[PDB]
């Protein structure tokens, strides 16, 4: 392959590299903190709320809306109700997996930052290959990486 | 089904963003670029692709062509650089990490505006059709690496040593009813025998 190509991405492999170290010096200071957590779950509860005030507005509307010649309007309206309570339903159940599985906030934050550190590695290794051009060898890694993590929760319907 | 935490999403980003920035390069090769130095001259692109492209994303090609046309006899002094050539011109490789640093920021710059300008990407698409097996390759390699580091993000560490310690006896209970249905099929083909 010519060098400028090779050069080229080696330095889109070293700039994702930098993304990530910078990320990490950014959640060096207090950002292992639950902060992140709990901006994650403020952002969900936002989608919630955002969900609910569709919600009673469309209730509030149906209420309001005392007319024969508007019967379609309040179909309509019913069925956007539908569509909002099914995302409510949705959102509470994404709510509760985020609390009942991550009950450990440090751990789980320990792993997120060993698999980060695992992928920085795994990014130098392809750089690495890239520059002695062994194409071959990273897809083989990636083969057999894939072929080793394979299965988790699928297992839940596989039983079933 | 598994939500992901903020710096396993924070990842994430970054890997969509790898991902189109190779995507982007599979259709910027050092050959279509070199062919951007001399419009008129250079008669081997269509005028009407060059045409359909943005003043920037001109002017960004024609700096890389030039980056590129310039640094070609460095890139090699650079790459041996590593190896014993401890005679090498202390003036020479000054203007080769000045060069490629230039490229490097021109690089960046276009993938910048491609990501930014879907027609950009579109437009270099359509000029090359030819893509290289290795590159083809590296992109599916990319989004293994992707989703098996989804897999791993999307999962509690509590539920990381699950796979070990809860998610052992799943498995193994997986395996055990198989076997199970196994056995059973085998006594219905005994029984039809």
């Amino acid at each position: 392959m010519n060098q400028i190509d090779a050069h080229k991405l080696t330095i889109i492999l070293r700039d994702a590299t930098e993304r990530l170290t910078f990320l990490d010096t950014i959640n060096r200071q207090d950002d292992l903190s639950s902060e992140l957590a709990g901006y994650e779950i403020s952002k969900l509860l936002k989608k919630q709320k955002n969900l609910e005030n569709q919600y009673a507005d469309l209730v509030q509307l149906r209420t309001s809306l005392t007319g024969i010649q508007n019967k379609k309007n309040l179909i309509e309206t019913q069925t956007k109700i539908v569509d909002v309570a099914q995302n409510l339903k949705e959102s509470t159940k994404k709510l509760c997996r985020l609390f009942k599985e991550n009950p450990d906030l440090e751990s789980d934050a320990l792993k997120v930052k060993k698999d980060r550190i695992q992928f920085m590695a795994v990014i130098e290794q392809l750089i690495q290959m890239v520059q002695n051009n062994s194409l071959t060898k990273f897809q083989s890694m990636t083969t057999l990486e894939l072929e080793d993590q394979d299965r988790l929760r699928k297992l839940i319907f596989r039983e079933k | 089904g598994k939500p992901t935490i903020v710096e396993a999403q924070r990842i994430l980003k970054i890997i969509d963003n790898l991902s189109t920035n190779l995507t982007i390069f599979i259709y910027l090769d050092s050959e279509l670029i070199s062919k951007f130095l001399d419009v008129a001259k250079h008669s081997k692109l269509s005028k009407d692709l060059v045409s359909k492209l943005s003043q920037r994303c001109l002017d960004l090609l024609k700096s890389q062509a030039e980056i590129e046309a310039k640094f070609k006899p460095y890139a090699s002094l650079l790459d041996q650089s590593n190896k014993e050539a401890e005679d090498v011109e202390e003036e020479k490789m000054i203007d080769a990490e000045r060069l490629r640093m230039q490229l490097e920021n021109n690089f960046k710059d276009l993938v910048r505006h491609l990501r930014n300008s879907p027609e950009d990407f579109e437009i270099i698409k359509s000029m090359k059709t030819n893509v290289n097996p290795d590159l083809n390759d590296l992109v599916h390699c990319i989004h293994c690496q992707k989703v098996i580091m989804l897999k791993k993000l999307s999962t509690a560490s509590e539920e990381d040593e699950n796979h070990k310690a809860q998610l052992r006896d799943l498995e193994e209970k997986i395996e055990e009813l198989e076997k199970k249905k196994n056995k059973i099929q085998e006594d219905l083909t005994k029984l039809k025998e």
